[PDB]
DNA sequence: GCAGACACTACGAGTACATA
DNA sequence: TTTTTTTTATGTACTCGTAGTGTCTGC
């Protein structure tokens, strides 16, 4: 039936075959499940890569719908997970048998980096003592906020960023299941602006399809507000080729015409600053100045002065690069 | 349109005070047969199956079947200010969120209409096996509550055994062990105080004391409780209300590992 | 019959009255028809219309009688701790979607949680929103509104569809101001409206406030450029020329005199930074001097954004531009 | 020092409390206030004072009663009684290494305390006569 | 009563200076739909006088009958905090910075209860109430973020008049929601005219040279000018042209501190100067004013090619003082950096 | 000279408990007709009037129109030291800055004198318009106190509606709505339980909870209570305290939500 | 049948720390 | 060869003191 859902939740990989990228990790987890050798897992990686979807597909594969509420204990950062919960419901769930059917139980701890260190220290002997009865899956974005004692007990899988070559067919499946007219440059802009994230590629696809009705390069870069590659090349050419006043006028006209933001301009100019074969003394100064300009934009600071400083960081090094020869 | 009518308010107060520290939220399944509630606890160890009959209410009408999931702290605060001898009306519309509790003051003069907002949890149905048990014991509820309270002082996990002789409770704790065995207490003037053994095969299982003590809070609901045990199916505590329905408590055994030596 | 200020009298009641934010307005107008509304993250400069757009969308979607049952609006004026997110927001997201519109208009099958001013929420309270947004997405929607998207954590950035509210261009802002002045029976000259849309800098709330205050000051007669310059706090060009002449003099006593005269006249240091920046980028200085001076202007603006003293930052900026102007002499 | 500042501020009338913040009152209106409160007064009876001296004493007790400041007697281990302000704002104003200034004599401060007491009772009688 | 409070004007037509702004403020508040106001200017300019004149123009003469109201607010840490409030039958005056870092609890709890409720009598009072938030530049950004939706939701029944010294310490969301009213300091002629009118109403004679010296020494602060004029009247009734004007102790203590800095550049002298700076911070002097006085006295001893570097160091350590919490570290770092620069300049 | 005598010491011991957490000071206006107290709270939301006539005192001496300003924190502790059925004499000199309260000890052997400093507070009379209300109803005092107390556990702001049918209390929160009504209770033996309507125009106004709780803190002075409401006039809660005088409470409504169509 | 005494858990309050 | 005190803003965890309160004893 038709449902009113966001496309990041309407199109969720309910099975392990619907995830795209981490084929070796998913093959190893599938062979863990099929041989009943599932250990305590530690899924870590950047957001939007499919860790919660992986553990929910594994839990739906392991357990039927008539027994899913008694075998799976799913706790996350929206739940209270203090040390009284580790000593309370989690220990009682781990230390007791099942109700309906005999089997091993699963305690999913989503956002395990949000737990306090007291709870993580209390979890160690709960994990180690009841390995036969229950299994634990810790999922985090930052591995440093998990204590090394819990990192030793759980085998860790790095759910790295999704490569855009493998991100395309899932987006094509979502497009063909939603009747969306998309061009090749629209798909390329989607997998460029996503940057290893399938949430942001679905959100941007749904937002562009609602705003314009078609998904092309211009529509995606207009709905997102991101500058194009040609605009960044023009900004760099103006900052390296002419004086302060003409470059300031041209960049100000380009920003007023297309409604660009200085954060995305700074990000793309930072990406361009390493491809350009600059001297090493020039690159250090440019990176320090651009990091300072990016830091100044985090508060109530006028963006026009920061645009002038972004021009100034290159107008300083123009004559240095030229006289270097 | 759902409209039930409790003839007295005491039984609903006892039910919602029995489940207050145990049940996270109440899922009233409504049909023409009666009111059903199958809900697990917050630890996913216990299970509560309450079945209230349509003949026990004053008036009961149910056009279409409903499944009303509601919070329990709010309903506990509503039922705290309810009398024990007043008629309490539960109302619910077809496509609305307001579950209405209408009752009277303890001064019995003014009316009170408390609405509740229904929750939208999608809960998969838990399959009760309804199989035969290897041990069925009919015993008084007050003696069961007393023996659970007396074993709570000794340990935390209790080994309850049952055989042809009778039920037996053990608590191997820090002070020491306490082993209490009861049998054939039917030779009294009362009919509620009696221990009857029906089934054959002896079973020994270890359970937590906190959940047993939460289960014993339904002592005023039934004078006689039933204990069902087997080697695979969990512990069932059955309270048979007089003319309203019944209440089943399911508690899973704990994981006990023998010594390697 | 009480009077009301024009910022609330001309708040957009519907989504058709929101100006210049064409992509998010088109998304919300598609969601009014019945399209799948995603989670929203509005971010941009102040006065661009982030709160008014989502309130107009909620009023169009639910009507008057369902605003209290389908919209939970939490802002920084109330307590939003970890327990408010764990208890209040999660229990609102777990509620049923009941209640229908009595005027026969269609109603969407979800609730809306407007977490306005999400910059002030902590990282733990933002981390507690993640599975609340994902798990309860069938029955509620979330709209985080902020000014800086860097202060919202990357899981909440990923979970929401990001819309940046651009500053309003001079065409759309001038058209909206002329429509408001036409509806209020006040007359404003072309130089006055040009200086008004120059001064307001894409802040439509500031433009409406300045237009209302200029109407109240003049009594309903013609609004010229002089009242706009008076009420806008714009430093005259004579003071800027005196500051630049004091810097070209090379003596620090005249520099201290002009800085103290600008401080004692109560001029805001941000306005002085803006006008000095315009003069510096619009003269015949060398590229190195302009580069150093604009870098010092950016640093001074950052320091003033952190609540530093105006007099010391202005005297440091004036010392820097005095050194640059006396280097070539 | 903050407790002393709040104790000084809470004694002033609320009509004059709103006209200045305690920060501006501390920075601007404390040392000059103490210079106002300490004029050149001879140790002589008000009877022998000139009409101008009586008007100056009336102004002095008026601005003393406006800020709820008064002199009371303080004991010393050396055996000498002294007169000191009951809100001791001199430690709020004065600094250790700053050049010395002439303080008021014992007779002048006792005269100021007696004048502020008879001015308070005369104000009470005048308020009784008005009401 | 002092001369600062005896001859304060009561209405907008009785202001000696900024008369055009007085007429504009009378025309602004006549209709009653005026927005929130942000009165900003230097200290002693006459901001609070103009705010009270705006309140008189709005309501009756009952705004001069004020009273102290005490409120107890519960923090999220469950610490009861007492806050005083100047109140009348028409308006309230709150200074939330007295709650310090808990000032947000004043904005979230105490202010909104004022905003969410309409008035008792709508005939003697007008259709709206006024809240005067005094010294909003000392508010934390959490309180200023709590202020904005209260200012936007209930602005038809509660108008607000924020008062500050510098608008740079006010966040742009708050400055976007209110009309900014600039009250500049009066000039030397305006202060001389005010002092002459005060002396004429007191029945005295004031020379023009003495009034010019008072306006010069007050640094365009009319409150300090009136206090200095009354102190000069007290200490010597015949007004001589070269009469010695009394001075504040913390200013001359700052001058002696900077003389001690410039006299010797040693770690022992640095430890003595650190003791002097604790003495200054002990007496509740704000550290930015200590930094400004130190710069203003140390620039009189530097050469022409060092003043820019000294001013840049003063601004840098002032900004680092604002970013931090212990003022003595950044003050002593500024003094040590100036000592190093001064020793390098004098030995070379 | 101000010299007043009470016939019963329980009047102050039931009228100062409501004003302990409501208003910060007590300003007594001395006149030939009686004593008047009009005080507004620190939030400018609530207003308290108390008019006790001169005929209700045992004796009353008044030659000049005077006003005394006392604090509440010291007077509340002074009141608790006094008895219940003893007599209380209030004395105030023309020239002194203090108020004396003389009563009998609870041991009934000695006379107790307590003196309070008169605070010089500069206030003005706000002045009620005394306009015709769109709804006037009469309620029992203790029933109204129980009604305001029952909605305290539900929400922080209550809604009072008054049509021709009766008076409806509502409390909508995160839990749910609690709606109670009172109508046509004239068929009782007691004259104080007659819930009656007296005007025509229906009103619906939202008020705070804490101020109504502080208003219901002064219940047992009068047998009945009177509620007055209109479209913009504040809620007026009136007690006719025996024969000496009357007490009025004014509560401003809340700002209504943006419920435009 | 009702007043006094017993331990019982829920709740209010004060304090510390948070890293490698 | 040398020792006192409360601010930082939440969130969690620990520890301890206090107060309704269910239940048992007795005349
Ligand atoms: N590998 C993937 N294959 C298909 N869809 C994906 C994949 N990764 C992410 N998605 C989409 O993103 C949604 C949410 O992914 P999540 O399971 O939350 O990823 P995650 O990496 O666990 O995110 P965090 O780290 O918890 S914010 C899914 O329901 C899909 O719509
Ligand atoms: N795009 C717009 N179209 C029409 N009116 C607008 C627009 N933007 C702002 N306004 C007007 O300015 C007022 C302020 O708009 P808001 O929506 O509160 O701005 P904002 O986005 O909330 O700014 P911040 O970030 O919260 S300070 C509105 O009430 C309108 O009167
Ligand atoms: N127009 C005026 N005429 C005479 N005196 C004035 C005038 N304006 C202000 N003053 C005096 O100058 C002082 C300025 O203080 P205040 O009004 O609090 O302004 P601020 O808040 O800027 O210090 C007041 O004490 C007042 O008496
Ligand atoms: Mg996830
Ligand atoms: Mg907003």
């Amino acid at each position: 039936k038709i449902r009113n859902l966001p496309w990041v939740e309407k199109y969720r990989p309910q099975t392990l075959n619907d995830l795209i990228s981490h084929q070796d990790i998913l093959s190893t987890i599938q062979k863990f499940i099929n041989e009943d050798r599932l250990p305590h897992l530690l899924l870590y990686g950047p957001p939007g890569t499919g860790k919660t979807s992986t553990i929910l597909a594994c839990a739906k594969q392991l357990y039927k719908d008539k027994e899913f509420g008694s075998m799976v204990l799913e706790l996350n950062a929206s739940d209270d997970r203090g040390i009284d919960i580790i000593r309370g419901p989690i220990l009682s769930f781990a230390s007791t048998r099942t109700i309906f059917k005999k089997g091993f139980k699963l305690v999913i701890l989503d956002e395990a980096d949000a737990m306090t260190q007291d709870a993580q220290n209390a979890l160690r002997r709960v994990i180690e003592k009841f390995t036969e009865n229950t299994r634990f899956c810790l999922i985090c974005n930052y591995l440093s906020k998990i204590i090394p004692a819990l990192q030793s007990r759980c085998t860790r899988f790095r759910f790295g960023p999704l490569t855009p070559e493998l991100m395309v067919p899932r987006l094509e499946h979502v497009v063909e299941e939603e009747k969306v007219d998309i061009s090749e440059d629209g798909m390329k802009a989607l997998v460029t602006l996503s940057s290893g994230d399938m949430r942001r590629a679905l959100n941007i696809l749904q937002s562009t399809n609602m705003a314009f009705g078609k998904v092309t390069e211009e529509t995606v870069y207009t709905c997102t507000g991101h500058p194009l590659k040609s605009d960044i090349a023009n900004i760099l050419d103006w900052m390296l080729n002419q004086d302060f006043t003409t470059a300031y006028r041209n960049i100000t006209e380009l920003k007023t015409l297309k409604g660009l933001a200085l954060h995305d301009i700074l990000t793309e100019i930072h990406l361009f600053v390493h491809r350009v074969d600059f001297p090493s003394s020039v690159r250090i100064h440019l990176l320090t100045k651009m990091a300072d300009i990016e830091y100044r934009l985090s508060v109530g600071t006028n963006e026009k002065i920061q645009l002038s400083s972004l021009i100034a960081a290159f107008q300083v090094t123009r004559d240095l690069i030229v006289a270097e020869a | 349109m759902f409209e039930a009518r409790l003839v007295q308010g005491s039984i609903l107060k006892k039910v919602l005070e029995a489940l207050k520290d145990l049940i996270n939220e109440a899922c009233w399944d409504i049909s023409s047969s009666g009111v059903n509630l199958q809900s697990m606890d917050s630890s996913h160890v216990s299970l509560v199956q309450l079945t209230l009959r349509s003949e026990g209410f004053d008036t009961y009408r149910c056009d279409r079947n409903l499944a009303m999931g509601v919070n329990l702290t709010s309903m506990s605060k509503i039922l705290k200010c309810a009398g024990n001898e007043d008629i309490i009306t539960l109302r619910a519309e077809d496509n609305a969120d307001t579950l209405a509790l209408v009752f009277e003051a303890p001064n019995q003069e003014k009316v009170s209409d408390y609405e509740m907002k229904l929750m939208d949890l999608d809960v998969e149905q838990l399959g009760i096996p309804e199989q035969e048990y290897s041990c069925v014991v009919k015993m008084p509820s007050g003696e069961f509550a007393r023996i659970c309270r007396d074993l709570s002082h000794i340990g935390d996990a209790v080994v309850i055994s049952c055989a042809k002789d009778g039920v037996k409770f053990s608590a191997s704790g820090e002070l020491g062990n306490g082993n209490i065995k009861l049998s054939q207490t039917s030779n009294v003037d009362k009919e509620e105080e009696a221990v009857t053994i029906e089934m054959n095969e002896p079973v020994q299982l270890t359970f937590a004391l906190r959940y047993l003590n939460f289960f014993t809070k339904a002592t005023p609901l039934s004078s006689t409780v039933t204990l069902s045990m087997s080697a695979d199916v969990p512990l069932v505590v059955e309270y048979k209300i007089a003319d309203m329905g019944h209440l089943k408590y399911y508690l899973a055994p704990k994981i006990e590992d023998e010594e390697g030596s | 019959a009480k009077p009301v200020p024009w910022v609330e009298k001309y708040r957009p009641k519907c989504v058709d009255e929101v100006a210049f934010q064409e992509e998010v307005v088109a998304v919300l107008k598609k969601s009014l028809e019945g399209a799948d509304l995603p989670n929203l993250l509005f971010y941009g400069p102040p006065g661009t219309g982030k709160t008014s757009t989502i309130l107009a969308a909620a009023r169009e979607l639910f009507g008057p009688e369902l605003f209290r049952l389908r919209v939970l609006e939490l802002n920084a004026s109330d307590e939003r701790g970890i327990q408010v997110v764990r208890e209040k927001v999660k229990n609102f997201a777990q509620l049923t979607v009941s209640g229908s519109r009595s005027d026969g208009k269609p109603c969407p099958p979800f609730k809306i949680v407007i977490l306005d001013e999400a910059d002030s929420m902590t990282s733990a309270a933002q981390a507690a929103l993640r599975r609340t947004m994902e798990k309860e997405s069938k029955t509620t929607r979330f709209c985080l509104i902020c000014n800086y998207v860097s202060r919202i954590i990357e899981p909440l950035t990923s979970r929401c569809s990001k819309f940046r509210f651009k500053p309003l261009s001079d065409k759309i802002q001038q058209q909206r101001l002329l429509d408001i002045a036409k509806k209020e029976n006040v007359k404003i000259s072309d130089e006055g409206i040009a200086y008004l849309v120059k001064v307001s800098e894409g802040d439509l709330r500031k433009a409406i406030t300045f237009l209302q205050s200029a109407t109240r000051l003049t009594g309903g007669k013609e609004i010229t450029e002089k009242v706009i310059t008076d009420i806008a706090g714009v430093i005259p060009a004579e003071k800027i020329d005196g500051v630049f002449a004091a810097c070209q003099s090379g003596s620090f006593d005249k520099l201290e005199a002009v800085v103290k005269d600008l401080i004692d006249e109560g001029h805001a240091a941000t306005q002085l930074v803006n006008q000095l920046h315009d003069v510096v980028v619009e003269n015949n200085l060398s590229d190195k001097q302009k580069s150093i001076i604009t870098e010092k202007l950016a640093e001074v603006d950052k320091c003033l954004a952190d609540g530093a003293d105006e007099h010391l930052q202005l005297i440091s900026l004036c010392a820097t531009v005095m050194q640059q102007l006396s280097q070539n002499c | 020092m903050r407790n002393l500042i709040q104790t000084l501020v809470s004694g002033i009338a609320p009509a004059t409390r709103s006209r200045a913040t305690p920060q501006a009152l501390l920075l601007d209106a404390l040392c000059l206030l103490l210079d106002i409160l300490a004029p050149k007064l001879r140790p002589v009876s008000t009877q022998l004072y000139s009409t101008r001296e009586k008007q100056q004493l009336a102004s002095l007790v008026g601005t003393m009663l406006a800020y709820s400041l008064t002199y009371r007697q303080e004991r010393t281990p050396d055996g000498q009684y002294i007169y000191r302000l009951e809100p001791n704002v001199e430690e709020l104003c004065r600094f250790p290494e700053l050049p010395a200034r002439k303080p008021l004599t014992y007779q002048t401060k006792q005269l100021i305390a007696r004048e502020i007491e008879v001015e308070k009772m005369r104000r009470a009688e005048a308020s009784a006569r008005v009401e | 009563s002092l001369w600062v409070d005896k001859y304060r004007p009561c209405s907008l037509g009785r202001l000696d200076y900024h008369k055009e702004q007085a007429a504009q403020l009378r025309n602004l508040v006549q209709c009653g739909d005026f927005p929130h106001l942000l009165v900003y200017g230097p200290s002693g300019a006459g901001k609070k006088t103009r705010i009270m004149c705006i309140l008189r123009e709005l309501y009756g003469v009952g705004v001069e009958k004020l009273r102290i109201e005490h409120q107890t607010i519960t923090t999220p840490s469950k610490k009861k905090i007492e806050i005083s409030t100047i109140a009348s039958n028409y308006h309230l005056e709150v200074n939330p910075s007295d709650a310090g870092n808990s000032d947000r609890v004043v904005i979230q709890e105490m202010l909104k209860t004022v905003a969410q409720s309409q008035q008792l009598e709508t005939n003697s009072q007008r259709d709206f109430k006024v809240v005067l938030l005094t010294e909003v530049d000392k508010l934390t950004k959490d309180a200023q973020h709590a202020l904005r939706r209260t200012m936007e939701k209930y602005m038809s029944t509660c108008r607000l008049i924020l008062c500050c010294n510098s608008t740079s310490k006010v966040i742009p969301p708050i400055r976007s929601r209110c009309l900014a009213v600039r009250v500049p300091a009066p000039s030397i002629e305006d202060i001389c005219h005010v002092l002459s009118t005060v002396c004429k109403k007191e029945g005295l004679n004031l020379p023009s040279q003495l009034a010019h010296r008072l306006a010069e020494k007050s640094c365009r602060n009319l409150r300090k000018a009136l206090l200095m004029c009354e102190a000069c009247r007290v200490q010597q009734y015949p007004f001589t042209a070269d009469q010695e004007i009394p001075e504040t102790d913390w200013e001359v203590y700052l001058r002696e501190t900077a003389n001690a800095i410039v006299s010797q550049q040693t770690p022992q002298r640095l430890l003595e100067v650190r003791g002097r700076l604790y003495e200054l911070l002990t007496h509740c002097i704000p550290p930015e004013i200590i930094m400004k006085g130190l710069l203003s006295e140390l620039l009189h001893n530097c050469d022409g090619q060092l003043k820019g570097e000294v001013a840049q160091m003063a601004a840098y350590y002032e900004h680092r003082l604002q970013l931090g919490s212990k003022a003595i570290y950044h003050l002593e770092a500024f003094v040590a950096k100036f000592m190093a620069l001064y020793k390098k300049f004098m030995e070379d």
